[PDB]
């Protein structure tokens, strides 16, 4: 009854997908007839670069053949100096218009996330390079 | 059509579009980089408050 | 106008079986030369003047 | 692709890919020029012999 | 470098208000970090207050200084700071911040970051 349970014979198959190429033949009614793979063999890669079911004998030129890479390197300079924005931004004065004063940040780690913390700084865009990429950059001043 | 509905703070709203990254659009909201229709957030202080 | 489709051309009953899933017709040069009417759903056909 | 975002990006590309697309055809067309006249010197040759 | 820096000893009238404060250089609390504070009298030993998480702000503190300290983060300058009230001769001791380093992932299971206190008295 409720344990235990009685069934006929059946069987069934798994498989699991992949990015693939494929070249589809639809007939005079609309619907698929055959289809050609595009990198199994050499030779259906040849007859999906000829958009062809049928290649006559001969030399065709296919694909190119390169080679992937293995691993990711990057180098950076190990300073970590948490370049002094505060001090631009937080200060309790700045000067007359004509009068502009120029400061200059050098040898440091900048980080433009604590710029795009405060609300009231709306008015943020930029010409050269765009505001949301300026952590994968280095500057030379 | 569907619409997704939601109440966030008004600093977080600018992290709603597409390719934005931060706190909201990792952990609780993220838009596809292809994206077709839009968005409209409403200041509404007098209800939830 | 057929759903904000715009265009121009005679338009004539044709033969082609659409399958359920199926609205609309393409050709070699990806431009719609086959519809089905919303309201009564027999299939036209298009061609330009 | 490293110091703008994807909305400005793809107007500075296209403008990469034509400028590149051009130079290219360019070159085939001059070497369907050459090609021929040096079949017209190699249809003078083989009368010659 | 990155470390734990903390502020200068101090006398304090008994029945008055004092207020601590260490900051850090170098280094932010993100939203993981969390830190504790310790007290050393002279020739005695170490007895824990409480320690408070950034990111949730969750407290904790010691059952006999339920209302005698109160501990507050600030993720602005990723600081940490006590308010204390009504000092007794017992106070006169030297105060310690102890945070481990975290960055928005993981970090150890111990504090190892510290500072060198602030000693406090009272006359």
């Amino acid at each position: 009854s409720s344990s235990g349970w009685t069934a006929g014979a059946a069987a069934y198959y798994v498989g699991y997908l992949q990015p693939r190429t494929f070249l589809l033949k639809y007939n005079e009614n609309g619907t698929i007839t055959d289809a050609v793979d595009c990198a199994l063999d050499p030779l259906s890669e040849t007859k999906c670069t000829l958009k062809s079911f049928t290649v006559e004998k001969g030399i065709y030129q296919t694909s190119n053949f390169r080679v992937q890479p293995t691993e990711s390197i990057v180098r950076f300079p190990n300073i970590t100096n948490l370049c002094p924005f505060d001090e631009v931004f937080n200060a309790t004065r700045f000067a007359s218009v004509y009068a502009w004063n120029r400061k200059r940040i050098s040898n440091c780690v900048a980080d433009y996330s604590v710029l795009y913390n405060l609300a009231p700084f709306f008015t943020f865009k930029c010409y050269g390079v765009s505001p949301t990429k300026l952590n994968d950059l280095c500057f030379t001043n | 059509v569907y619409a997704d509905s939601f109440v966030i703070r008004g600093d977080e709203v600018r992290q709603i579009a597409p390719g934005q990254t931060g706190n909201i659009a990792d952990y609780n909201y993220k838009l596809p980089d292809d994206f077709t229709g839009c968005v409209i957030a409403w200041n509404s202080n007098k209800l939830d408050s | 106008n057929f759903n904000g489709l715009k265009g121009t051309g005679v338009l004539t009953e044709s033969n082609k079986k659409f399958l359920p899933f199926q609205q609309f017709g393409r050709d070699i040069a990806d431009t719609t030369d086959a519809v089905r009417d919303p309201q009564t759903l027999e299939i036209l056909d298009i061609t330009p003047c | 692709f490293s110091r703008l975002d994807k909305v400005e990006a793809e107007v500075q590309i296209d403008r990469l890919i034509t400028g590149r697309l051009q130079s290219l055809q360019t070159y085939v067309t001059q070497q369907l020029i050459r090609a021929a006249e040096i079949r017209a010197s190699a249809n003078l040759a083989a009368t010659k012999m | 470098q990155m470390q734990l820096v903390q502020s200068g000893p101090e006398v304090k009238k008994p029945g008055t208000s004092v207020k601590v404060s260490c900051k850090a250089s170098g280094f932010t609390f993100t939203d993981v970090s969390s830190l504790q504070w310790v007290r050393q009298a002279r020739g005695q030993r170490l007895e824990w207050i409480g320690w408070t998480v950034v990111g949730t702000g969750n407290t904790n503190y010691a059952p006999r200084f339920q209302e005698r300290v109160t501990i507050t983060t600030d993720k602005s300058t990723s600081t940490a700071y006590m308010e204390l009230s009504s000092l007794r001769s017992e106070d006169t001791a030297v105060y310690y911040c102890a945070a481990p380093f975290c960055s928005e992932t993981s970090c150890s299971d111990g504090f190892d970051l510290w500072g060198q206190g602030t000693k406090v008295t009272v006359s």
